Formats: structure tokens, sequence, C-alpha cells
């Protein structure tokens, strides 16, 4: 399915997890001193690719990037 | 930061650029001289 | 106050409208008296 | 319980807000950081629902906004009447209406406009109008210019009163909300006074002023000899000579001896032979009958005295077996949301404007309209196009209500709630009808277009070959011919000569004629039904799925107007209720563009044309509609290619401007495709590289440039697409008929 | 770089690349991209701020 | 799964044969009060006093519904994934804490220590099965 | 030219002068138009064909109108550029573009008649252009 990649420029807004409709994302802690918050993509099978996460990311350019790929019943949002 | 987006390595006069340009300009004046029957 | 009214003309549309009308009026003025021009006459 | 509450000095009248643009919203008020702020400043200007949540400020803004709008319409109508006074040939048109063309515009002697001023008769060189105001002012009884001058001044005065009112009712004297919510008082007042008494007064005008004036002018009396309207009131001998019913006076009215007024109140039900137009006496009997009906109809609702209905009671009691709670909760919707009221008022008003166009051509209600083929088409076309736009707006605001103002608590198992539940069944079946009609209605043209090319006319769906006769319409036609003396015993003639009767010839031209329905008309009426159903499919789907969909469950939080939700789920593009409206407008165009061509070709072919004294009619195209309108090539050959000859050859004549705008309209239509096909992703990249050149030369702008938004690019396209589309037919219809 | 200083950003794949900007503050910690910067020109999303590293910045 | 279905007469927008054949999801929640709420796909329904249950064709319908319930001040919403063999799993709050808030048990998944700007050029990676974003 | 002759020898031009089609309110505008048009060369169709070759004899066709535009056009661009750079120094720059501070603009609009003289000064110096490293460019 699709792949959501999260890069070093995260700052811990948490907005990506909120805008997501499918709960593909989760905020995890960082062992480092940067912050106690990093975005993750644990369940990418439910990613549909609506790019709402990329609309809520206030970086110079996207810390969290969604790369489209192979399709499935879930990623296409087909209730039939 | 691999490739610089701006070019470098040229001096104010730009001799090599100007020499070929003035030559191309001279042919145009020559064809014009043939058009006006100056030659 | 009068200052508030001047800024309304200072805005883009009212300023653009008055200027282009003055600009257009000059051309319509010139084409009236001097009817048709395609080239400058040659002395 | 319908009191008049008015607040005192709600808002000041300072000029300071003019200085600061963006006072609408907190976002726009901050500043213009980018160029999208400029486009957003306009797209939200009349969106009062976004500015303030307080419903009072919404209604006060709207009530004052209508007043400024009426000032515009009154200034417009006054200008038409003013142009009729100074720059017009109306006074010459009255003496010789048939052989003189109507004109009201004069271009100035400058670079070469002056060719547009053409000989239209009456010693006047000007543009030939097609609005029909000359026929209107004649029906009103205006016989000189000064009398026409005074009416223009009153409109400007009336315009100022409307303009003064909105200031008065927004700055000084603002009504509260519950003053607006008294809908029961609103309906009584509008029905009885605006529509009832307004019609009643016009009956007094037609009886006193118009009908005697029209009768004298029709009987050969010169305009100089016709008395003025005031003289009829003072001297009653004049009315008695024309209408002897006045000799009895008002006593027969109160004693119910209404037969005495049979002279000037009639049911002739036909057109005046001398002037193509309905009898003024019927128009007098007309408005008198309707005023009583409207005045009666208004008293239904309660309005503080206990006598009448609560509309809530009528709706709630109209439930049934298949609809659980019925109309319970709707009255709260119409009273809560302005958008829902707009959707109803705009949709049905649009359908009126189409119905009006249909009644007017078959029943010309003004003198000398039928002979003026130019005025009939332009009126029939303009009204259909207006009604088409309004009907589409009704679906838009229906969706805006559903996104913003729809409450699930109120609409709980009501009629609206059930429709949303089985929205799938409504659309899947409507989809089947659209495919069924499109195959049959249009595929039959392809079969005829194919068979004729193969050389098999025996197999066409034609009048001589296999034929599809509209037997039901042929039958309903026949009843209206036999209704006079049958099911309409007091009717002398059929209601319209289009249904049947005999040919009516005003001068050399035919005013109206029976419209025989053949196989060609069978197909076209289904084409119209086909295009209308698809337009409903696009719009109705926009309303029901505006709130949610299987593809997008939460479509309301995104809003009514949003471009997409990402490239996920396949592609979620043009899923909003806005984008459905954007699509329906193209189909509204395709729906109505055939209507005006069906009217233009048939009337030219079957109805209109010069008639000989011996009884032979020579139509304009001569039966071209019967055999050629069953194939697409015929519409391309006999209608578009043939009738457009006057347009392209209009250069060097008074009609040359039509050939230009006919040509320039093709530009804007193609210019639309630049926006519809393309996309913002390209254009911001091009603006990027162009900004580099300005940053180089230090011409960079402070307001950073930004490409047009996605939905805006669709909005601009449909604007050009319809503007360049309609304007083409506008010049094609004008120049072809003004020459013919 | 110090507080209030104007700097040219050298990071590519950025909207304000090769453009000046004022340093609002610096995080005195071991975090990557500590320096906060504010520019006059907004980006496409309208953020008007972003954190950047010291190596990318040059003191104008 | 135990709960009362919200009372609504039915709607064409709902579960299809994909529910029985492939998978269906179910959302459960507890209420203080019986109220009216808009369903994820068309219509309105009257949620019961406590322990409500609803079967939804997709996971998006539930989280979309969960946002609506939060506006009614209900945060004890739970989603399940029901397979045709009856298998049920606690899908959305796999950890009891919500995804927005932090928990120690979680770990990084698909993290790139580099920046997007430092991605490798694709010409460096061709005829190898590798993608640039890895 | 291509079968191109002077006006008076051309028979086509003689006929078109009779069919005047007077443009302006002046009754003899049509005759005065064709009279002034005698200088240009007319083809077989009888319409004047301009020559933009650059001959001094026919500078009125394009060359004289050519210079008249560029002087006007540089006035517009130079005034726009100076007005824009002047705004950039002030505090609120965005609002000034929409709402024009005429106190700043009209002095700048007054200047511009000698736009080439001010242009060459910024041309010789680095005022006209900017460094490529200063400008933003995509990767
Ligand atoms: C490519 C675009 C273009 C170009 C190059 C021109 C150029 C010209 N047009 Mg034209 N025109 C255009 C677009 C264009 N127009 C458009 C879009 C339309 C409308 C659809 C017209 C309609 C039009 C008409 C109807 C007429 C012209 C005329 C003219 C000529 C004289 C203008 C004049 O009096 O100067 C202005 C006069 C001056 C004295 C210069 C003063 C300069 C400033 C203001 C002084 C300060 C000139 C050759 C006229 C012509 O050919 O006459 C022979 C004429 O009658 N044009
Ligand atoms: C007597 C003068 C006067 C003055 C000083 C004001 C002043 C004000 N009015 Mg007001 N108003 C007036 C008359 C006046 N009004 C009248 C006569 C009406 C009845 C129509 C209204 C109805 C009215 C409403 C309903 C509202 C205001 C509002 C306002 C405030 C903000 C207006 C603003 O910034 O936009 C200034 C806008 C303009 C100058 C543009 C106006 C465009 C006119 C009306 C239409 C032109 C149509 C034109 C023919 C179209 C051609 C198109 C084509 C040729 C291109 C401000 C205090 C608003 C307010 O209080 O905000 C909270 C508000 O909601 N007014
Ligand atoms: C729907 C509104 C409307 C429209 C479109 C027009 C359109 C026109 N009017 Mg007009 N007019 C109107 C309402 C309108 N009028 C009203 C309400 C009055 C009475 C107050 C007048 C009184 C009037 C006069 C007295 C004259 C016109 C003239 C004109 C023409 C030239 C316009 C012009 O030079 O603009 C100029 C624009 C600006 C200065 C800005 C044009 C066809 C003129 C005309 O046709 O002369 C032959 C003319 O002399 N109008
Ligand atoms: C009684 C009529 C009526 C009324 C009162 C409204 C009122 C409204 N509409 Mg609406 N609408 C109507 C009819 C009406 N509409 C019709 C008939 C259609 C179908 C075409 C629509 C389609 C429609 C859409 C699709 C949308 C609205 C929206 C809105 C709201 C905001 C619009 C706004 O900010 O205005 C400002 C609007 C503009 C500045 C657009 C200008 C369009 C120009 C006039 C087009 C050019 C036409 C012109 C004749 C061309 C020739 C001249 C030109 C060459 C110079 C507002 C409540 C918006 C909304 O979401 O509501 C909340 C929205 O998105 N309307
Ligand atoms: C000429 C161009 C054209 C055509 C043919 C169509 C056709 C269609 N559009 Mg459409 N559309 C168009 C342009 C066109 N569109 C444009 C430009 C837009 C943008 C505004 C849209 C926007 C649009 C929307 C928004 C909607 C449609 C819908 C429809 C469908 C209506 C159902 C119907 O008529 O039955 C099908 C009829 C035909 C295809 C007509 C010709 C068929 C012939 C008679 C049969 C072919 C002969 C034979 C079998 C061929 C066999 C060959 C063999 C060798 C394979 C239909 C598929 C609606 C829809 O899908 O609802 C069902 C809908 O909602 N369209
Ligand atoms: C889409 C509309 C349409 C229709 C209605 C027709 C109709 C016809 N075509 Mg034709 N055609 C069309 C489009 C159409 N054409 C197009 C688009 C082309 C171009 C490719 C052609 C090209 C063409 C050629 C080249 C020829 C025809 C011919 C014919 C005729 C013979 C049909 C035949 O043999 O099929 C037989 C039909 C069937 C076996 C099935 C019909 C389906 C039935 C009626 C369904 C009924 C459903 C029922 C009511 C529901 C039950 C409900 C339940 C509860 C009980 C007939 C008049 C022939 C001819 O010579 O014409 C005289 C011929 O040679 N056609
Ligand atoms: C550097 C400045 C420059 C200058 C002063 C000229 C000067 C000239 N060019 Mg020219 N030209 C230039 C750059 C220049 N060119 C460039 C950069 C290109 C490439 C697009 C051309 C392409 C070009 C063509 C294609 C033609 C001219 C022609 C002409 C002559 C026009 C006739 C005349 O004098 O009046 C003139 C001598 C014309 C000429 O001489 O025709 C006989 C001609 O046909 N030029
Ligand atoms: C042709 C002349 C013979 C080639 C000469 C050649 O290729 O040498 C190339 C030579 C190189 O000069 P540069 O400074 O570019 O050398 C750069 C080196 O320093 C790089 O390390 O340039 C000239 O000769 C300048 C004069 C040519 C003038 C050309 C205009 C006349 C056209 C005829
Ligand atoms: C059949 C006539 C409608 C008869 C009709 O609507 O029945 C009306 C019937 C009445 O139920 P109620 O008595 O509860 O309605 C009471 C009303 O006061 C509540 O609105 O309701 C239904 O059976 C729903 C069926 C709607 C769907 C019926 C199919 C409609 C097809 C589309 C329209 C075709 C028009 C073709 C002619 C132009
Ligand atoms: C061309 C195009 C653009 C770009 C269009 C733009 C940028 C239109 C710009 C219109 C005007 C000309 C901008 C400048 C307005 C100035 C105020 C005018 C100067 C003032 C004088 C005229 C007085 C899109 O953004 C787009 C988006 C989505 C789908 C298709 C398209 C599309 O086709
Ligand atoms: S930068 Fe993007 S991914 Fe990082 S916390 Fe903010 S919204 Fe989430
Ligand atoms: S594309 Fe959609 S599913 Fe994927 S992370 Fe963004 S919001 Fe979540």
């Amino acid at each position: 399915s699709h792949t959501v990649k999260i890069y070093d420029t995260c700052i811990g807004c948490t907005q990506c997890v909120r805008a997501c409709p499918t709960d593909v994302l989760e905020m995890v802690p960082w062992d480092g001193c940067k912050a106690a918050q990093v975005a993750s993509s644990p369940r990418t099978e439910d990613c549909v690719g609506c790019k709402r996460c990329e609309t809520a990311c206030p970086t110079d350019f996207l810390s969290i990037r969604v790369y489209l790929g192979a399709e499935t019943t879930r990623s296409m949002g087909l209730a039939y | 930061k691999i490739s610089p987006v701006a070019n470098t390595g040229a001096k104010p006069p730009y001799t090599f650029r100007t020499g070929w340009a003035l030559l191309l300009l001279a042919v145009n004046f020559l064809v014009a001289a043939y058009y006006f029957h100056i030659i | 106050q009068s200052s508030y009214l001047i800024k309304f003309i200072s805005t883009a549309p009212v300023a653009a409208t008055i200027w282009l009308t003055i600009t257009a009026g000059i051309l319509i003025e010139f084409n009236r008296f001097f009817p048709d021009l395609l080239f400058h006459p040659l002395p | 319980k319908a009191r008049v509450i008015v607040d005192k000095d709600p808002v000041p009248t300072s000029f300071e807000k003019w200085a600061q643009p963006g006072h609408f919203d907190r976002t726009l008020a901050r500043g213009p950081k980018t160029t999208t702020w400029i486009w957003n400043l306009h797209a939200l200007a009349h969106d009062f629902d976004t500015h303030t949540s307080d419903l009072e400020d919404i209604s006060r803004k709207i009530f004052a906004a209508h007043f400024g709008h009426l000032a515009v319409v009154t200034i417009w109508l006054s200008g038409m009447i003013f142009h009729g006074a100074k720059f017009s040939n109306y006074e010459a048109w009255l003496s010789d209406p048939l052989n003189v063309r109507p004109s009201a515009q004069v271009v100035w002697p400058i670079v070469g406009q002056d060719i547009l001023n053409g000989d239209v008769g009456g010693g006047f060189h000007g543009i030939q109008i097609t609005s029909g105001l000359f026929q209107v002012w004649r029906g009103w009884g205006i016989t000189n210019s000064f009398q026409l001058y005074c009416t223009a001044i009153g409109g400007l005065v009336l315009a100022g009163l409307f303009l003064f009112a909105g200031w008065f009712h927004y700055h000084k004297r603002a009504p509260k909300l519950e003053w607006f919510q008294n809908v029961e008082s609103m309906l009584n007042h509008h029905l009885q006074v605006l529509l009832g008494c307004g019609s009643l007064g016009w009956a007094g005008h037609l009886i006193h002023v118009s009908a005697p004036i029209n009768k004298l002018m029709d009987a050969g009396v010169a305009v100089k000899d016709i008395p003025l309207p005031h003289e009829f009131i003072l001297n009653k001998s004049l009315l008695i000579d024309l209408f002897p019913g006045f000799a009895a006076g008002l006593t027969p009215f109160f004693t119910l001896n209404w037969g005495q007024y049979a002279d000037f109140l009639t049911f002739k039900g036909g057109l005046n032979p001398v002037t193509g137009g309905l009898w003024m006496t019927d128009i007098a009997h007309h408005h008198l009958a309707i005023a009583v009906v409207f005045i009666i109809a208004g008293h239904q609702y309660r309005t503080n005295w206990g006598i009448g209905h609560s509309i809530k009671e009528i709706l709630e009691n109209h439930k049934g077996p298949f609809t659980g709670e019925g109309h319970k909760g709707l009255y709260e919707n119409l009273t809560t949301s302005w958008h829902a009221q707009l959707a109803t008022n705009l949709a049905f008003l649009g359908s009126l404007t189409i119905i009006i166009a249909h009644h007017m051509y078959a029943m010309p209600p003004y003198p000398y309209l039928a002979t003026d083929y130019a005025t009939q088409l332009c009126i029939f076309t303009h009204h259909i196009w207006i009604g088409g736009f309004l009907i589409v707006g009704g679906a838009a605001h229906a969706a805006i209500f559903m996104v913003r103002d729809y409450d699930p608590v109120v609409n709980q198992n009501n009629v609206l709630d059930r429709v949303i539940r089985h929205r799938d069944a409504i659309i899947s079946h409507l989809n089947w009808v659209c495919i069924f009609l499109g195959f049959h209605s249009f595929g039959l043209y392809i079969h005829n277009d194919t068979m004729r090319a193969l050389g098999r006319p025996q197999d066409m769906f034609s009048d001589t070959a296999i034929q599809l006769q509209p037997v039901f319409a042929q039958w309903v036609q026949n009843l209206h011919t036999l209704a006079p003396g049958g099911t309409a015993p007091n009717a002398l003639e059929p209601v319209s000569y289009a249904f049947g009767g005999g040919v009516l010839a005003v001068g050399g031209k035919v005013a109206m004629m029976p419209i025989a329905l053949g196989t060609a008309d069978f197909l076209i009426h289904h084409i119209h039904a086909f295009t209308i159903h698809v337009t409903v499919l696009i719009l109705l789907k926009g309303v029901l799925f505006a709130r949610s969909s299987r593809l997008i469950p939460d479509k309301a939080n995104l809003g009514f107007r949003f471009p997409c939700d990402g490239p996920g789920r396949g592609g979620t593009c043009q899923v909003s209720g806005w984008d459905h409206v954007f699509l329906g407008l193209f189909w509204m165009y395709n729906s109505l563009s055939i209507v005006i061509f069906h009217f233009s070709w048939k009337m030219q072919s079957d109805v209109w044309g010069t008639v000989d004294a011996a009884g032979n009619v020579s139509h304009i195209t001569g039966g071209n509609f019967a055999q050629s309108a069953i194939t697409i090539n015929g519409w391309l050959r006999d209608f578009l290619w043939a009738q457009a000859s006057q347009v392209i050859n209009s250069y060097g004549s008074a009609l040359s401007a039509y050939g230009l705008m006919f040509l320039g309209a093709h530009f804007v239509w193609a210019f639309s495709l630049m926006f519809l096909f393309s996309g913002r992703g390209y254009w911001q990249e091009l603006i990027e590289s162009i900004v580099w050149a300005h940053n180089k030369l230090k011409v960079a702008p402070a307001i950073q440039p930004r490409a047009l938004s996605i939905t805006q690019g669709r909005a601009v396209g449909v604007a050009h697409y319809l503007l360049g589309g309609i304007a083409t037919t506008w010049a094609f219809f004008h120049a072809h008929i003004l020459s013919v | 770089v110090q507080r209030g200083s104007k700097v040219r950003i050298l990071r590519p794949e950025s909207y304000w690349f090769q453009d000046v900007g004022t340093v609002a503050s610096v995080d005195q910690s071991g975090i990557k991209y500590p320096v906060i910067v504010r520019f006059d020109k907004v980006n496409y999303a309208g953020i008007n701020t972003n954190n950047f590293a010291v190596d990318e910045l040059i003191e104008v | 799964l135990s709960g009362k279905t919200p009372l609504f007469a039915g709607s064409t927008g709902g579960l299809l044969t994909k529910a029985v054949e492939e998978e269906k999801y179910a959302i459960t929640w507890t209420s203080p009060k019986a109220q009216v709420f808009e369903l994820p796909t068309g219509g309105a329904a009257t949620m019961h006093e406590g322990e409500n249950l609803l079967y939804i064709a997709r996971k998006e319908y539930g989280i979309a519904l969960g946002g609506q319930l939060r506006k009614f001040k209900i945060t004890n919403y739970k989603i399940y994934r029901i397979l045709p063999s009856g298998e049920t799993t606690f899908i959305h709050p796999a950890d009891g804490v919500f995804p927005e808030k932090v928990n120690a048990g979680r770990e990084k998944v698909r993290f790139n220590a580099r920046s997007i700007g430092e991605n490798p050029n694709p010409s460096q990676v061709k005829f190898s099965g590798k993608a640039t974003y890895d | 030219g291509a079968d191109l002759t002077p006006c008076a020898e051309n028979p086509a031009f003689q006929a078109l002068a009779k069919n005047a089609r007077n443009t302006t309110a002046d009754p003899q505008s049509g005759q005065k138009r064709f009279e002034r048009y005698s200088q240009a060369l007319c083809g077989p169709e009888g319409y004047p064909h301009l020559i933009v070759d650059g001959r001094l004899d026919r500078a009125g066709d394009f060359l004289i109108p050519s210079i008249l535009f560029l002087y006007i056009a540089g006035w517009i661009g130079w005034v726009g550029r100076a007005y824009l750079q002047a705004i950039k120094k002030d505090s609120d720059t965005e609002q000034k573009e929409i709402q024009l501070d005429l106190g700043i603009a009209l002095p700048i609009i007054a200047t511009g008649f000698a736009w080439p003289a001010a242009a060459v000064k910024e041309l010789l110096s680095g005022e006209l252009t900017a460094k490529d490293s200063e400008i933003t460019v995509s990767p």
C-alpha cells in the first residue's frame, strides 16, 4: 500500500495525527533531547492518500511525506 | 548543496562571448547591405 | 473625516478607473478632431 | 403577535470602513499578504453568513441589500423610458408600426460607429432594438414623448426612495429578527397588496386608459386626434361611444348585473385581427379576475387575530404512511435559513420565466409583437436563459442549506430525512433514465444520419418512413380547438392559434399559425427531457451527497465549496456541492441551447413567413424542418450553415457589430478552455520563474503573486464558457432575423 | 547566529532559499535545526516562520 | 461486542456485501444521555443511554463519527475490525491512550534521519528494486 | 514590393476615395483621410501597404510610432519600479500597493520624463539588477 515517511524536521505539532481520518499516524516519544513527540506511521495499510497530513505540517517543506503506490480495497476507500 | 545554482568564473569584459557575437552581427549587417543595394 | 474619503479613491479600482477614463478620454478626444492616422506624414 | 420592533441607531454612517478593505471577516481584515486576498475579498462580499453568527445582522444586511438592488433596476427601467423619449423613433412608429422598425440607440459620429446607425424608418438612424419596449409603451397607452418623459423621472425619484430606505433601515431603524420571521404576515401582504391590489389597479388602467386608446388607434384614428387619458375620466361621452357599458355606471357592479360590462370585459380568447395581440378587454377582465383571487388567497394565514392557519399545522398534518412524520420540521428550516427560502423562491421563479416565454409566443399579449419576429425570438430566448440560471442557483443554495443550516434534530424522520437515507435509489434510477433517454433520443438521430449516408431513407425515423408521431400532443391540441363552444362555451375562438384554428395574417406577415407536430418534434421533445434529466442528476446529486458520501463521510466540515480531498481514494476531485453546480451549468447550457434552436427553426419553417391574400403561406425556410431536423447534418447544414450567412456577410453594414461579437464570442469560449483543462500546479510554477526576472530587476511585488485557486479556475472557465457561448447565439439570432 | 541578526538561508528545497530573514531566537540545546527565523514573504501555506540549522545560515 | 444499535429505520447508504465477504468494522461507545446524531452515511439516529454499538463498512466512517461524538463530549469511542470468520481486533486505540497523546510503549516506524532535501537522486538508484524514499 | 505602386498611379485607390465613409462628424473627413493617405504605397487591392524595413523615407509608418511608444512605456515601468522600491522602505508595504500613497506616487509620476537618463545611471551601477545569489531559485 502507500508509504508515509517522516523526516528529521518534525517538531511535534501533533496536527498530522489530528487531520488524519484513518488513524494511520501515531505520536511516539523521542529518546533524544529534541522533544517527547515524533510522528510515526505504524499502520500504513489504512493509508488512503488524502494528503491532509501534508496540509497541516508547518515546515519550510514537508517533514511528513506521503508517497503513493500499490492500491487495495482499503487505500481506495471502496465500501463495496 | 551539491551544485551551486549560480554560475561562476567570468570577468567583466567577456571577450570570448563578445567576439563571436560581433561576428554574427557583422553577417547580418552584410546581408542588410546586400538588401539595400549598398554593395 | 475627509481623510477617510481620499483613501477610497486611493484604492486600486477607483484609482485605476479614474486614470484609465482620463487615459481613454484623451484618445477618444484626439480621434474626434484628427479623424484617422496610420502613419506620420512625411515632410 | 406580529408587532413592529425596530432598533434605534444600530450602526453609524462613517466613511472609515470604505478606507480599510477587508472589514468583512477577521482574516481579510488582517492584511493582503498575497494576491488570493484580492480574489477572496470579492467572493465573500455578499456571503453574510460568514461575517457574523448573529442571525439579526444577516437579515438586516439582506433587507437593506434588496433596497439598493431595486434602485439599480429602477434606474435601468427609467433609462429605457428616457431613451424612448429623446433618442428613439417611437412617435414615428405609432403612425406606421408595420413598415417602421423600432430603434432607441444612436452611436456618435466618431471613428466609424456611424455605420451602425442604419435606416430603421421614421427619419431616425439608429440601432434596431429587440426588447419590445415599443410594444409595451403602446399597450400602456403612451402616444407622445413628454408623456414618456415623465415616467422616466418618476423611476429615478422612486430609485432614490429605495436607496434612502436601505440607509434608513440599516443605519437608523433596524428591525429585529422576529419582525422578519412573521412569514404569515409576509404572505398576506404580498399576495393581496403587491399581487392582488397591484393587479386590481392595472385593471383600472387598462379599462380607463389603454383599452379606449388602443381601440381608437386601431380603428384608423391618427395619434394627433386621439384624446389624452385624463379626458376620458372627465368626459364620459368618449368612453360611452367606444364602450357603452359605462352608461349604466357602477350600479350594475354592486347589484351583480355584470352583463352590462360585457362591452369592455370579455372572453374572446383570441388575437385582435388588425393588430397581432390579445384583446385589451380580455386583459381588463384578466386582472380583475385575478385580483379577487389573490386578495381572497392572502387571508388564509393567522396574523394576530386568530383567524387563519398556522403553516406549521398544515405541514405537520400532511404526513402519511410512506412518509413517517411528514413535513414535521420543515417550517423551522424555512424560518431558520435564508438559503432554503432562496432555493425555493429562485427555483420556482426560474420555472415561471420559462413558462412565461412559452405563453408569450403563442399568445402575443402586446400589439404588433407577432409581426416583429425579431422581438419574439429575443424575448423567448432571454427568458428561458434567465430561468435556466435561476433554477441552477436553487440547487446550489439547497446544498448550502444542507452543509450549514441543516440540523438532524429538527429533520428527524421527516420528509427530508428519508430522502437522504435512500439517496442511492433516487440517483441509480435517475441514472438509468438518463442513459435510456440519451440512447433512444439521440441514437435515433445517429440511425437517421447513418441511414441517409448509406442511401437507405426507407429505414430512417422520418415522417414518410418509420414514424414516431406524438399522438398524445396531437390529441391535447385537438381538445383546445374544440373547446370553444364545447368545454368553453363562452369562448369565441381557441385560446391560441398555435393549437389550431385558422391562419391569422397581420399585414403580409403571419402572426400565429397551427403548429403541426410530426416525427421530428417527437425526437426533440425527448432530447429536451433528456438534457433536463441529466441536469437534475448533476444538481440533485450535489444536494444529497453534499453532506456525506461513501467516498467521503465528512464532507460538511470541509465546507460546501472545496476543491478536493487529496488524491487518495482514487481521486476525490470535484466532489463538493459547489463542483456539482459547476458541472450543471454546462448542461443547463446544452439543455437550453437546443430549446432556442428548436424554437428558431420551427417557427421560421412552419409558423412564420409572408402570407398571400389568396390564402397561400410562404414560410421562411419552406418545410425544411420536417425532413432535415431528424439528422445532425441537417442542423449543421440547413440551420447553422444556412442562417449564419447574414452574420458573416454583415461587414460593411449596420449589422456589422453582430458579426464582430459573433466572432469575438468564439474567442471567450475557447479562452474558457484554458482554465477548465489546465491546472494551478502548472501556473504557479510559471509565475515562479517570472518572479525571478522581477527579483532580478528589483521590480518584485510586495503582495506576493499566486495562481488562481482550483475552484476559482473552474469558476472562471464556466463564466467564459457561458459568456462566449450565449453571446454567439445572441448575435446569430439578432442578425439573421433583423435581415429576414 | 545571535538574536535579531539578519541571515541568508542556504538550505535548498525551501521557499525562502537564497533570501534574507531575521533570526527571532535560538534554542540553547543540542537539537538539530535550533535557529528560529522569520521572513517578510509568506510561503504557499502561509506559515511565516521555520526552524533552521546554523550551518545553513550565513550572517549578513 | 455488546451494545444497543441506534434506532433508525434504515438507509441505502450502509453495509453492502463487501461487509460479509471481505471485512466489516464496528464502532462502540458509551453515552451519558440519549441524543440525536447524524450517521456517517446519511440520515439521523437516536443514540441510546449507554453502550451503543454500530457496524460501519469502512474505518473512515467511524473516526469521522468519533469526531462528531467528541462535539457531544464523548471520548470513549472504540472501533473494531470484524472479519468474515468472526475475528475481532481492537484497532483504533490499540494502546489505551489516544494516538495524539504520547505513550512509552510505542516505537518509531518509517523514520528518516535525513531531510527530504537530502534524498538520493533516482538515477543513483535504478535497476535495484530500491526507492529513493528509503 | 509585391506589385506595389504609389497611390495616384494606382487605379484602385482612386475609386476608394470616392466611396468616402466619413468617420468623424466632419463631413469631409473621408476625403481628408484619402488625401493624407496619398503618401503611402498602394497595392492592386488599393489599400496602403506600410514598409517597416527602416527606410528614412518611411519612418512615419513604424519608426516614428516606434520611438513614441518606448518613451511612454519606459515612463510607466520606471515610475512603477521607483514607486515599488520606495514602498519597500516603509513599514506597511502590502497595503500601499492596494491603497496608493499619492504623496509618494505623484512626485515619482512627475519624474520619469528623463527615464533613460536615470536608467543608464542604474544600468552602469548595480542598482538596476541584483545578484543571482540574492534571488530565490528552485533546486
Ligand atoms: C449614505 C451613504 C452611506 C455610507 C457612508 C455608508 C457606509 C457604510 N455602509 Mg452602507 N448603505 C447605504 C449608504 C451608505 N452606507 C445605502 C443607501 C444602503 C442600501 C443599499 C446601504 C446598505 C448597507 C449594508 C447592507 C451594509 C452597509 C455597510 C456599510 C459600512 C461598510 C461599507 C463598506 O466598507 O463598503 C463600501 C462599499 C462600497 C463603496 C461599494 C458599494 C457598491 C454599490 C452599493 C453598488 C454598485 C452597483 C453597481 C451599479 C454595479 C456595477 C458593476 C459593473 C459596472 C462593473 C459603512 C459604515 C455594511 C456594514 O455595516 O458592515 C458591517 C453592510 O453590511 N451598508
Ligand atoms: C437571487 C439570486 C441569488 C442570490 C441572492 C445569491 C447569493 C449568493 N450566492 Mg449565488 N447563485 C445564483 C443566484 C443567487 N445567489 C445563481 C443563479 C447561481 C447559478 C449560476 C448561483 C451560484 C452560486 C455559487 C456557485 C456560489 C454562490 C454563492 C452565493 C453567496 C455568496 C456570493 C458572493 O459572495 O457574491 C460575490 C460573487 C461574485 C463576485 C461573482 C461574480 C460573478 C460575475 C457577475 C459573473 C459575470 C457575469 C456577467 C453578466 C458577465 C458580463 C459582464 C462582464 C463581461 C463585465 C450568496 C449568498 C457562493 C456560496 O458558497 O454561498 C455561500 C458560491 O460558491 N452562488
Ligand atoms: C458530445 C459529448 C458528450 C457526450 C456524448 C456525453 C455523454 C454522456 N454524459 Mg457527458 N459531458 C460532456 C460531454 C459529453 N457527454 C462534457 C463536455 C461535460 C462537461 C460539462 C460533461 C459532463 C457530464 C456530467 C457531469 C454528466 C455527464 C453524463 C453523461 C452521460 C449521460 C447518459 C446518456 O446520454 O446516455 C449515453 C448516451 C450516449 C453515449 C450518446 C451516444 C450513444 C450512441 C447512440 C450509441 C453508440 C453506437 C454503438 C453502440 C457504438 C458501438 C461501437 C462498437 C464498435 C464498439 C453520457 C455518458 C451524466 C451521467 O453519466 O449520467 C448518467 C452526468 O452526470 N456528462
Ligand atoms: C439507440 C437507439 C437506436 C434504436 C432504438 C435503433 C433501432 C433500430 N435500428 Mg439502429 N442504430 C443506432 C441506434 C438505434 N437504432 C445507432 C447509434 C447506429 C449506428 C451504429 C445504428 C445503426 C443501425 C444499422 C446499420 C441498422 C439499424 C437498424 C435498426 C432497426 C432494427 C433493430 C434491430 O435489428 O435490432 C433488434 C433489437 C433487439 C434484438 C433488442 C431490442 C431491445 C428490446 C426492445 C428491449 C425491451 C425491454 C423491455 C421493454 C423491458 C421488459 C420489462 C420486464 C419487466 C418485462 C431498428 C429500427 C437496421 C435497419 O435497417 O433499420 C430499419 C440496420 O440495418 N441500426
Ligand atoms: C491561466 C490560469 C491560471 C493563472 C491565471 C491568472 C494568474 C490570472 C491573472 C489575471 C490578472 C490579469 C492578474 C493581474 C491583475 C492586475 C491588477 C491588472 C493590472 C492593473 C491594470 C490592468 C489597471 C490559474 O491560476 C489557473 C488555476 C486553475 C486552473 C486553471 C488556471 C489557468 O488556466
Ligand atoms: S511538522 Fe508535520 S509531522 Fe511534524 S509534528 Fe508538525 S504536523 Fe506532525
Ligand atoms: S495521506 Fe491521509 S491517511 Fe495518509 S497520513 Fe495523510 S491524512 Fe493520513
